[PDB]
RNA sequence: AGCUUUGCGCAGUGGCAGUAUCGUAGCCAAUGAGGUCUAUCCGAGGCGCGAUUAUUGCUAAUU
RNA sequence: AAGGUAAGUAU
């Protein structure tokens, strides 16, 4: 009650303290394993003959 | 004190040397791109209630919840008390 | 559950279903003081401002406004009802009802993708979408 | 019926048991192969 | 008289990378930006916001 | 008892 009313006016607004990076991130983009990953997978198999 | 303008060939006075090479060197795609900014904020609707109407709702709200506000307490959806 | 926009008579919840052209009219038929309304009413307000651009967000009172209740069959505690172009879009949930939403969500991204398809299902000229996801159970293990 | 997967694990102990036969036995043949000087082949560890 | 250094333009050829390029009548900054290493030493932009197919145009198809 | 409705346009 004994909240002045220029101290109701005086309220501060919000502000968000993330910068544009964190709010709005560029889309992440997906991409595809490199192929020495499929090489090597296949390399683990071979095996020597001695 | 004047000092040839390096980008238009005149004169100012020393005094504003910085102000007239950040203005003078001013990307015209600042000004539309500030045109564009003040078309999209001043054309979309509002989402929530205005104040007014968030009140009222809340008034309403209290009215129909006695297991919160109040003094008696009825039921959760009933008003009389 | 207070901050979104309330339509007060029959009238009003029409013009609000014709007025918009482009956009999802997502009216929740309910009542401000019910939980279950007020989960649902709480997810529709964490999501109002990321679907403005394709979706907008009214509340109804079926008390205050009962023109609806015999022609939608709002006898359930919540109800999101979704609309496009003076359209009623259905949306096949896998619940056996596929007019309504009558329970309340928990995830905000769930609502939006329910949205988007409906958008996207409306836009097509379709009135009847599949829910990308299936409501025959709760996934509770 | 269909197979259990138990059936097609063997046991740890016995496990064990052939795993100590099998080192002794390889320990055997490459011992052997050091009195030729020749490197074992995929053949004489088959059974192992 | 040739030769040659630096900076600025204008073009030509060639190479490389598109998780990046810009915009700043927003703010701060050699009266010091920013400092994990080298600190009685380092010395330049930083931050916030905005644009976007992580620069933007045409052209050709399908439409 | 359900979780099993195509959304239609015509007659």
């Amino acid at each position: 009650a004994e909240v002045t009313e220029e101290e109701w006016l005086s309220i501060p607004e919000v502000g968000d303290a993330r910068n544009k990076r964190q709010r709005n991130p560029r889309y992440e983009k997906l991409t595809p394993v490199p192929d020495s990953f499929f090489a090597k997978h296949l390399q683990t198999g071979e095996n020597h003959t001695s | 004190e004047y000092l040839v303008s390096p980008i238009t060939g005149e004169k100012i006075p020393a005094s504003k040397m910085q102000e007239h090479m950040r203005i003078g060197l001013l990307d015209p795609r600042w000004l539309e791109q500030r045109d564009r900014s003040i078309r999209e904020k001043q054309s979309d609707d509002e989402v929530y209630a205005p104040g007014l109407d968030i009140e009222s709702s809340l008034k309403q709200l209290a009215e129909r919840r006695t297991d919160i506000f109040g003094v008696e307490e009825t039921a959760i959806g009933k008003k009389i008390g | 559950s207070y901050m979104l926009p309330h339509l007060h008579n029959g009238w009003q919840v029409d013009q609000a279903i014709l007025s918009e052209e482009d956009r999802v009219v997502v009216i929740r038929f309910g009542h401000d003081w019910d939980p279950t309304c007020m989960k649902m009413d709480e997810v529709l307000y964490s999501i109002a401002e990321k679907v403005k651009n394709f979706a907008v967000i009214y509340l109804v009172d079926i008390t205050e406004v009962p023109d609806f209740n015999k022609m939608y069959e709002l006898y359930d505690p919540c109800t999101v009802m979704f609309f496009f172009r003076n359209k009623h879009i259905m949306i096949d949930l896998g619940t056996g009802n596929n007019n309504k939403i009558n329970w309340a969500m928990e995830d905000k991204q769930e609502m939006v993708d329910i949205i988007e398809t409906v958008y996207r299902g409306a836009r097509k000229g379709r009135g009847l979408v599949v829910s990308p996801k299936d409501y025959s159970t709760k996934y509770r293990y | 019926l269909i197979p259990n997967l138990y059936r097609y694990i063997q046991p740890w102990e016995s496990e064990f048991i052939d795993s100590q036969r099998v080192w002794a036995e390889y320990a055997l043949k490459r011992q052997e192969a050091i009195a030729q000087n020749r490197r074992l082949t995929l053949e004489d560890l088959e059974d192992s």
